């Protein structure tokens, strides 16, 4: 939501990475944001922490 | 017998549903020693497209087609020249190959009113 949320949610994401996930943090309003590209589903899991 | 190619112009045609590549290659023989043998010259294929070859042909100056024998080296194709070349001479050879089942459609699922 503000890109500083990762700092205040650090514990959850550290655990999530320790399990072995590849986390990419973006801002909900980002022009380079997309899920499918030529029918591929380049992101296998999605997490919305942006109310 | 040790020789290099001076100028090679290769054109790949993809406007079909199969890829046709044509290479004009000029074989030159480095003038080292009086060994004038220079009879057959090797031809090679990349490993990824080895199984996708269809028909390989060699034409020279527009004249009669030469004959190529499949060859294994410890795949390759050996080409027997009509007139062996002495050291210091250049021959213009044309290698034309056709590859089938090489253009994969990337979206792979296309609606009726779309492009491919």
């Amino acid at each position: 939501d503000n890109l500083n949320v990762r700092e205040t949610h650090s514990l959850f994401f550290r655990s999530l990475k320790d399990r072995g996930f590849e986390l990419t943090f973006k801002t909900a309003d980002d022009p380079s944001l997309s899920l499918i590209k030529y029918g591929e589903f380049l992101y296998d899991n999605l997490i919305i922490f942006s109310p | 017998p040790p020789l290099i190619n001076e100028d090679v112009k290769r054109t790949v045609d993809l406007s079909s549903h199969l890829a046709k590549v044509t290479a004009e290659v000029v074989l030159a023989h480095l003038g080292g020693g009086s060994t004038s043998r220079a009879t057959s010259f090797l031809l090679a294929l990349e490993p990824e497209l080895e199984a996708r070859l269809a028909h390989l042909g060699v034409q020279v100056k527009g004249e009669d087609e030469e004959e190529n024998n499949l060859e294994v080296r410890e795949r390759f194709f050996t080409v027997k020249l009509p007139v062996a070349l002495d050291p210091g001479a250049k021959i213009s050879v044309i290698v034309e190959t056709v590859y089938t089942h090489v253009l994969h459609p990337y979206p792979t699922q296309i609606t009726q009113s779309e492009k491919q």
